[PDB]
RNA sequence: GGGUUGCGGAGGGUGGGCCUGGGAUCCCGGGGACCUGCGGCGGGUCAGGCCUUUCAGGCCGCAGGAAGAGGAACGGAGCGAGUCCCCGCGCGCGGCGCGAUUCCCUGAGCUGUGGGACGUGCACCCAGGACUCGGCUCACACAUGC
């Protein structure tokens, strides 16, 4: 796969084909990971998410 | 064959002084042999329960022993302060099963230690009503080698040591127009007849059954309360020392309610005094608070008795707390320790003035060392 | 080393302790606590500082400066004023504790003079009597 | 200055009241700028806020957006979705290829009742071309996209069942972005109606160009309504918010991640009725001038409307008959007509029958001068008869 | 029910060749504006409503088969489409401004394919 | 003075949404602070901190006969050897200790162990493993009504742990019904060390925690005897606070001084007794009506949404729950309406 | 005075305390063991009983009490236990009061 | 007890394990002293605050 | 400077990271192991050997979207109490594995004499904050 | 749902109304209700079997109704007893704390910011939810105006 994208200032997407931004920022996947259906590690990712604080429920709604 | 008996003064032939000095404060105290005669156990200030081997006896057969130090085998930990500690019965080293050793802490429970890997094999626990522990004191084997006596408020709870659990026989002491006591020092068995006395620590003393588990006999104490209690093996004779008291006390089973005899001993602080007694009934040694191990003659003519004073000896200036003797080889076992109360003297006037004391006590010099005294013929 | 511990000892302090004492006034007070414990004339303890007071007993009351909460000791110089006892305190609790003979702390201590020994505590009685009251 | 025990009283102002209505909830936002018609009526308790609703009707109503990965297609996802979140069924708004990525519209059991409408709306597409032979310059390959806009023809590719026939689809903008020539790529954003090709695109880009090609990949950017920028979710939240509500019995991470379906119908006019009607709507029925609360201002005739209750809920979709100017004049008379049931049949109380003409007319029937299936009966009253065979018959 | 012009039989009418062999009428199709990977990409000039028909073998002007349309694509306006060469033939020997003819009934009128509601 | 920085019952009243502001202002009322010394012990609730050395039941006991009162309750069945804050309530103030008393309470408690742990890293996996819904027993042994409890956790932390002492306390926050010395048993029996709880230490029981006015009883053994020896009421309100601080997070509803005397004798709240109202009020919702100047009249449950009373013209909004103020307070005026009353009196001519 | 019957694994072992084994739920998928149940091994002898339970909803462990005669460092390996079917409780009506 | 605590910069509580603050502070009991109900030490409670300054109704006032 | 780019491009959540040397010892170890016996380098391998179990060091990389791809990883060492490690480099990484495109996950067995230096980096890694 | 025909040599594609029945632009005769939600009606390989499934369009079978939509008081609050789920003395009450009056401890068993023992007493044992029945006061209630 070769489509990358950089967030922009106003929020939001743009893609690009290159590895680099001009700013100096590495660009990074559009496409979503692979998810695997007999996937029996979600506490593990919750417990990580929860210890770092980057969950979506202290996100606010807009 | 080596003959036991005090003619000369106690030889000198190994120590350890290396260990006991990690901490600011230290004290030794205990340091009793096993039934078989092979292990040394010692517990010091700091709660680490250190099995000390036995030196060869082959190399005990000469007098050519040099000083050498007895390096722990066994090195334990323990959380909390220790109240107890005891050999089993029939610790032998041909039956690798019953080599086990038993400990009370303070809050934690029964905790048993094997002498062989070193960890921990099994451990009672002990509830009160509620749903909290509650701490043991006495800490003793019965001779047959199936049960396990624990002291305790003002009740006593017999163990078993097949089913390692919360299963145990309670046995009330206080009662309404009856009671021995508070808080119980000590449990001790006789292997004459089937029966125990239990010692505690307010002027109290009281027989009671092994099976049955009724009261004969109820005596008093010194002044204070009772802290070791052993037993006479040639017949029905048995000691008990206590706390703060400078005098002792040796109670028969042949007398009815009063004490037959007593001796003088030195005890100023609230110790844990040990006084060993030979199986042979010839000799008694027990020290002092004041640094001064002394000695009696036990006499069995048959019309005339009387303890009698053989001779006396210092090991150090500090308190032995425990003496102890082995079984068969001629060996006998010290410990020392005391503790330093804080003195805030005044150290600015005295670095000030440079007059007439001249004195510090951060100077003050304690160290608890371990020495083997050799017995001849 | 004396000036930073006695800085160290005002740091941790209890709001009333205004009453104080100097240097070598807290070491001879000090020294005749020690004199004093060994004849065996030395009270410590609340209850029973207050059972005899209700009674009545003249004596220096020695308070700590660092003890909390405040509602512990709070009745016991009121006590002594209407008494007409005059009271103590000192910026430790540890010292005085194993000045009475302890390794434990202590707050409160009377005093009581029975022996000879009193030509030192009536200098530290009218020493008292005239330290700057708040 | 901390003012403690002071005369507190509300003073009686006697000016005018004013409310702001402009940060209310999804569907009531500016519920006031609605023409007032009648506040005469008795509201019923049962019925709540799609957004204070219980996490059962949470997860039963509503839709989602999410991300699609491109490994599986896009049936193995919907069924995925249908076994993590324990329901009976669930549908998409497009069916994409496996290979596709994107922003994919999601409903459950009550939501699925517009997705016919929500799989015909306009989407935008972003994929690379890849190419066989070079090209000189990218002015040509723009003319090139630029000279493919509007509506054209475009053949079903061999990969899906078979070629069957021809298609005319619209495409409105397409313009693209970068292109390197070393690698012989490009991206390209093409935003069109449902049912384009992007890989016959690429076909036919590099027939025009004259070195052919194909397309190489696909990311969806807008799907409808929603798209990548409006709270876009993966399959591992989905997964879980699953766990976390049998675990620990949080439905925020739940609620976070699912929306409610009226968000769809958020363009479209909103006609506040009465709760007494409600029911009937959703046994069926047409809407009548009684029932009427409020209307949006700006309603011309045959317009896609949604029928609206005073908390907030999405009853249903009509069709609007009559004008506003009309509708502030007319007493009596159709407006709207029933196409898609969105609510239940049976959740508000069912009363239909007591009225003031309806009871008349059942008393009349009852008494023997008017019939029920008769009409053209003695019918003393002609101003009753010329006043109710206005509507159907 | 199906029938007309055959299934499971033949006839002929205005135009014939197409199975036979020698045509008879022929109409222009398209123009050739340039190759693509072997293939031949024209755009009908004047037909004046009609496209190509899927694999509708294409004439010149000496009635010569030289190929079939392939694929069909453009605006409606702008219309263009493929032509799949046969064997035993070269590209680059049309690269001239000439016309190229197709059958008459080869055509489908784009009035149907408007959508009428 | 700003309308942010008001009174308790008070702050942000312009914020609520109007619809009528024409009233006739009655002479009896009061506000909350200002309230006769008579009522202010009768109403109000208090915080202070119970001793270690005795139970609830015993501190209650004491509380009522120092404050001289006739009814009292408790928010939380603390043990005896167990610190941590304890709201009390009067007579006019226990009506509401019942949902005072299910409210999530937080706990501080010190585990000792009985055998070694490696590490502080496995045991906070252990702590973390703890975590949501769980069985409990109670401690001691029940019949059969008391076999299974099911309990929720929150979250759970450890601070510091000792390993030469072989203690560690810790914070866990949960609601009432949960057990900490089972909960400690769990701990070290997933450890495979054993062990129970040293001690236990409350932070948090419900809204109110040890950073609010945390007063001791000795405090109100003094004001008890400053109000009666020298006549001072100033330590005696500093104690003592008003019943309608713990009703802060719930909506208001700011009605007529006429239909205050009609909710007091028992009735359903109307349109035009409602004066103001809150957005964000649901369908079923625990809310509390309030007068003009601020003083609680009870506790009701809305029927209406806001989009709805802002539209609606007559009908019942709120249902009567339990009253919280007397009876004889307002005037009576019931039958005087403009249309209402009219078609009564034309119904009775 | 129940005889041997059809037995149901219970659990798996994880590790001792204090003279009693602490086990982890196997796969039973919904169920729960009862107070003082028999636990019984592969050759169907009867082990013990079980002890307080512990755990959260979907895993969650519980403690085994020996029986006389019986050695905890017997088996100190992963192996299943295995328990008797009529000492289940369905949970589904825990959480939901209606 | 050994449970000590020491004021927070905030003005939280912040429990801790050992009897010394690494800032240089004495911890304190996080307990308070036992109650008596037989007690008629009240009077001068209040006398000892007043000279000192430490009553409730000498702090400031509290903002609600 | 280029430690301070590398840090810019960092994911979110990677505390345990590296000093400017350890990073440079731990790549002179991995390109020393890597020809003696083995290196693994591959998410679902290691997963399926963590679940039997094997000792070893984790090595993570830095700058890997999105985070759900590594994500349950170093929860599952700390419930097997197994040390890992974080780098803010891909390229390097993947460049000293195998010369060839940028890995993730990288784990080390010892089975030659040249654990004198990767105990050094275990007890490293054990003192890291 | 069923049926017919024409256009391009050959199993594949596209398209066709309110008009008909009889007599000499006209007349006569007829077609006997609607809304909503769900399921199916197509393709591929060799007279039949297998798999998946809805873009374009109506048909069939089932579940509800004859829908012009009313309500300015059906409708509340303080108490007492019984049982269940709930409460740490588990239905055995004295192993509970604070005080005047006595004593002991730096105990190495908690322990003087308290504990150990004897004598004399006052306080301590209370609350939630559901259901049946008995029983009083108030009111029966849309909330103006100056």
């Amino acid at each position: 796969m070769f489509l990358q994208y950089y967030l922009n200032e106003q929020g939001d997407r743009v893609y690009t084909l290159k590895k680099f931004d001009p700013m100096g920022q590495q660009t990074c996947s559009a496409h979503p990971a692979r998810f695997s259906p007999d996937d029996k590690y979600s506490r593990h990712r919750i417990t990580i998410k929860k210890r770092f604080k980057v969950l979506m429920t202290q996100q606010p709604r807009p | 064959a080596w003959n036991y008996s005090f003619s000369q003064l106690p030889r000198f032939l190994s120590g350890s002084w290396s260990e006991f000095s990690t901490q600011p404060e230290n004290f030794l105290k205990g340091c009793k042999w096993a039934p078989d005669g092979s292990c040394i156990l010692t517990n010091s200030a700091d709660n680490i329960l250190r099995i000390y081997n036995l030196p060869p006896e082959l190399y005990h057969e000469g007098e050519q022993v040099e000083y050498a130090e007895m390096v722990p085998v066994l090195r334990m930990v323990e959380g909390d302060t220790i109240y107890d500690y005891c050999w089993y019965s029939l610790m032998s080293s041909a039956q690798p099963d019953t080599s086990y050793v038993a400990s009370s802490s303070r809050e934690n429970p029964i905790h048993i230690w094997d002498a062989f890997t070193g960890e921990l094999r099994a451990s009672f626990r002990a509830y009160n009503h509620l749903d909290e522990l509650t701490a043991a004191h006495s800490l003793c084997f019965s001779p047959d080698g199936s049960q396990l006596f624990c002291g305790f408020n003002r009740t006593v709870r017999v163990f078993s040591t097949a089913r390692p659990g919360r299963d145990c026989e309670v046995r009330a002491t206080f009662a309404k127009k009856q009671g021995q006591s508070g808080i119980i020092s000590c449990i001790a068995f006789s292997p004459a007849q089937p029966l125990y006395a239990c010692g505690s620590y307010g002027r109290s003393l009281g027989l009671y059954a092994w099976d049955d588990g009724s009261p004969l006999a109820l005596l008093g104490g010194h002044q204070g309360g009772i802290t070791h209690l052993c037993f006479h093996p040639d017949g029905n004779r048995f000691f008990s020392g206590a706390r703060k008291d400078a005098e002792l006390l040796c109670w028969d089973l042949r007398q009815s309610g009063y004490p037959l005899w007593s001796l003088g001993r030195e005890v100023t602080t609230n110790q844990r005094i040990y006084f060993d007694l030979d199986p042979t009934g010839q000799f008694l040694v027990s020290g002092s608070t004041s640094g001064a191990v002394s000695v009696w003659d036990t006499d069995g003519p048959g019309n005339d008795g009387k303890p009698e004073p053989v001779l006396s000896f210092l090991p150090q200036k500090d308190c032995t707390n425990g003496v102890s003797l082995h079984p068969s080889l001629p060996l006998l076992a010290t410990a020392s320790g005391q503790r330093v109360f804080p003195e805030p003297t005044e150290s600015g006037d005295e670095g000030e003035e440079l007059g007439l004391p001249l004195l510090s006590t951060r100077h003050v010099h304690l160290e608890c060392r371990l020495q083997l005294w050799w017995c001849g013929g | 080393s004396g000036e930073r511990t006695y800085q160290e000892l005002l740091v941790n302090q209890n709001p009333i302790a205004q009453p104080l004492a100097s240097r070598r006034l807290t070491r001879k007070l000090y020294k005749c606590i020690k004199k004093a414990v060994k004849q065996k004339q030395i009270r410590r303890g609340v209850k029973e500082v207050q059972k005899f007071v209700n009674k009545g007993e003249k004596g220096i009351m020695v308070l700590a400066g660092d003890t909390l909460p405040i509602e512990v000791y709070c009745h016991l110089p009121v006590m002594c004023e209407d008494r007409n006892l005059p009271y103590v305190y000192i910026p430790s609790k540890t010292d005085l504790g194993a000045a009475a003979g302890s390794k434990r702390p202590t707050c409160v201590i009377m005093v009581k003079p029975h022996e000879e020994y009193q030509e030192a505590y009536d200098e530290c009685l009218e020493e008292v009597q005239s330290l700057p009251l708040p | 200055e901390i003012q403690h025990a002071e005369e507190f009283l509300i003073k009686p102002e006697s000016k005018v009241a004013k409310l702001d209505t402009s940060q209310w909830p999804l569907l009531l936002k500016n519920f006031d700028k609605l023409n007032v018609r009648t506040t005469h009526y008795t509201p019923l308790a049962c019925g709540s806020n799609p957004l204070k609703r219980e996490i059962g009707d949470y997860i039963r109503t509503g839709f989602i957006n999410l991300d699609k990965p491109s490994n599986p297609s896009s049936h193995e996802v919907v069924a995925w979705i249908r076994r993590i979140l324990r329901v009976e069924k669930t549908g998409h708004s497009g069916t994409l290829d496996p290979k596709v990525t994107g922003c994919l519209i999601v409903c459950i059991e009550r939501a699925t009742r517009l997705v016919k409408s929500q799989q015909s709306a306009g989407k935008e597409y972003v994929g690379i071309v890849r190419l066989h032979n070079a090209i000189e310059g990218g002015t040509q390959l723009s003319r090139a996209l630029e000279t493919l806009t509007g509506a054209l023809f475009q053949r079903p590719p061999l990969i899906a069942a078979v070629k069957r026939q021809l298609r005319v689809r619209t495409i409105y903008e397409s313009k693209m972005i970068e292109y390197d020539p070393e690698r012989r790529l490009g991206i390209f954003w093409v935003s069109c109606e449902a049912g384009t090709y992007i890989r016959t695109l690429c076909v036919h880009l590099g027939l025009l160009l004259g070195v052919g090609g194909q397309m190489q990949e696909l990311r969806r950017v807008r799907s409808g309504v929603m798209s990548e920028k409006d709270h876009m979710v993966t399959m591992h939240d989905v997964l879980d918010a699953q766990w976390l509500y049998d675990n620990h019995k949080d439905e925020s991470y739940l609620r976070r991640v699912v929306y409610p379906l009226e968000k769809l119908l958020t363009s479209h006019k909103r006609l506040v009725m009465k709760d007494s009607a409600v029911n009937a709507i959703c046994y069926g029925a047409k809407i009548m001038l009684p029932g009427v609360l409020r209307y949006e201002d700006g309603i011309e005739v045959n317009q896609e409307i949604v029928v609206i209750t005073t908390k907030g809920e999405a009853i249903c979709m009509a069709i609007a008959l009559m004008t506003t100017a009309v509708i502030s004049t007319c007493d009596h008379g159709i407006v709207a007509k029933i196409k898609r049931v969105i609510m239940e049949r049976d959740t508000y109380p069912r009363k239909w029958g007591l009225g003031p003409k309806a009871s008349q007319k059942k008393l009349m029937i009852k008494q023997g001068l008017l019939d029920k299936h008769g009409k053209p009966t003695d019918s003393t009253p002609a101003t009753w008869k010329q006043e109710y065979v206005d509507y159907s018959e | 029910g199906r029938g007309g012009f055959g299934r499971g039989g033949g006839r002929g009418g205005f135009n014939k060749g197409q199975d036979q062999g020698p045509p008879e009428r022929v109409v222009l199709l398209g123009e050739f504006l340039h190759p693509c990977e072997d293939d031949i990409v024209c755009k009908c000039t004047t037909d004046e409503n009609k496209v190509p028909y899927f694999n509708a073998p294409v004439y010149l002007e000496n009635k010569e088969q030289i190929g079939k349309v392939d694929e069909i694509f453009g605006q409606l306006r702008d219309f263009y489409f493929s032509v799949k060469l046969s064997e035993n033939m070269k590209a680059s020997s049309f690269k001239k401004l000439q016309k190229f003819y197709i059958d008459p009934y080869k055509l489908l009128p784009l009035q149907r394919f408007l959508p009428r509601p």
